[PDB]
C-alpha cells in the first residue's frame, strides 16, 4: 500500500504562507498514522469532547526553536486538550523510527501510553526523545513553512504570534 | 504536555 | 474651530480558518478621544514595537473570550489568552469617562481589571449590558459586520472559553 | 477572568 499524504494550510499572524504536506508511515504504526490521518479529515465527527476530531483551526500552541514544533489540540487550542480516534488516549504503538532528522512527525504525550492528538514536528535531531513518543511521518513538503512557525516560538514554548492551521486534509 | 528537552 | 469627523477602523475576521469578512467600526474621538485614539493606533500598528516586545497592533489576534448573549473579547496581542496586553500610553492608562452607556448590541468597549487597569483588550457586546455602566469605558460601535459579530459569539461558551479559533486577520484605519 | 463580569 501507498503511504497516506496529507496537509496542513498554514497562516501566520493572520497571513496565508502555504502549505506543510506529510507521509505517513502506514507501512511502520497504522493505528498512530491512521489516527492523524482521519484528524487531518475530520472524518469521524463529534468526539467524547463534543468537538470535532479535526486539525482545522488549531494552533501551533507550544513552539521552541532548534527543537519542535506542537500542535494538534483541537478541543482546548493550549495544550491542555485533544483527543484521538481511539479515544481520549491510546497506547504507544511502537518505536521503530527514531528522531533522527528535522521534519519527523511525532506523538506528543504524557507517559506511556498517552497518546491523544497532539502532535510535534522536530526542526533537530532529538535522540533523547526515542522510546518515548512514536515517530509515525515525516514532513515532504514545506519544510521552510515549519521554520517560519519555529521562528514565532521561544525557549519557554510560547507563540509570539499565532500559527493556525486553516484547512487541512488528505492528498488522494 | 508533549516532548521534554533533555 | 474644529470638525473633525470619528475614525472609522476595520478587522478582518476568520474562523476556524475561514475567511468571513470585515466587521467595521467607528470611534467616539468626540466623547473619548484618548480611548478612541488608542484603539485606532492598535487597529494601524503605527507605533511600532511595545515595552512588551511585540507589535502595538490587532494583527493575529484572537476573541479569546467568547460569551453567547454577552459579548465577545479579544485585543491580547502579547500573550494571546487575555493574561496580556498593552496600550499606547505604557501598560494600563486610566478610565477617560463613562459618558456612553452601554445600551444596545454593537457597542467597543474596554475590558479592564477593575478601575484605571485598560490595556488593549476590548469588548463587543451583543446585548444590552447595563451592569457595566460606569466600570467600562465605551469608544466605539459597529456600523459594519454585525452578523460577524454573531458568528463570533456562536463560538462562545457560558464559561467564555472558545469552541472555534476566531483570528483578526489583518486590521487596519479607513482614511 | 480578566475584562467584563
Amino acid at each position: 500500500l501507498k503511504r497516506p499524504k496529507t496537509f496542513f494550510d498554514i497562516s501566520i499572524r493572520g497571513d496565508k504562507v502555504g502549505k506543510i504536506v506529510f507521509e505517513l508511515f502506514n507501512d511502520i504504526v497504522p493505528k498512530t498514522a491512521e489516527n492523524f490521518r482521519a484528524l487531518c479529515t475530520g472524518e469521524k465527527g463529534i468526539g467524547k469532547s463534543g468537538m470535532p476530531l479535526s486539525y482545522k483551526g488549531t494552533m501551533f500552541h507550544r513552539i521552541i526553536p532548534q527543537f519542535m514544533i506542537q500542535g494538534g489540540d483541537f478541543t482546548r487550542f493550549n495544550g491542555t486538550g485533544g483527543e484521538s480516534i481511539y479515544g481520549m488516549k491510546f497506547d504507544d504503538e511502537n518505536f521503530k523510527v527514531k528522531h533522527d532528522k528535522p521534519g519527523l512527525l511525532s506523538m506528543a504525550n504524557a507517559g506511556p501510553n498517552t497518546n491523544g492528538s497532539q502532535f510535534f514536528i522536530t526542526t533537530v535531531e532529538t535522540p533523547w526523545l526515542d522510546g518515548h513518543h512514536c515517530v509515525f511521518g515525516q514532513v515532504i513538503e514545506g519544510m521552510d513553512i515549519v521554520k517560519q512557525i519555529e521562528s514565532c516560538g521561544t525557549e519557554s514554548g510560547r507563540p509570539r504570534a499565532m500559527c493556525m492551521v486553516t484547512d487541512c486534509g488528505e492528498m488522494k | 504536555y508533549g516532548p521534554k528537552w533533555n
